[PDB]
């Protein structure tokens, strides 16, 4: 999910942005 | 300096790169 | 919830939207 | 400068990255 790929390990904006909406 | 976003951090984060489109939560 | 970013906030907030680019600082 | 503009304002994405390099 978004806390696995961006809170336990590290995103990029990229990654980020494909949460959005 | 820390590179994860955790909690409120990534709640703005989002806030930050999704502007106009919002996000869930 | 806190939309602004200074300190080590700020710091990541590039390291985040500036990618392959890099950043001053 | 960048802290007038992020930090005791709010500043945007597209404001931001106009820090980059």
């Amino acid at each position: 999910g978004i806390v696995e790929q961006c809170c336990t390990s590290i995103c990029s904006l990229y990654q980020l942005e494909n949460y959005c909406n | 300096v820390n590179q994860h976003l955790c909690g409120s951090h990534l709640v703005e984060a989002l806030y930050l790169v999704c502007g106009e489109r919002g996000f869930f939560p």
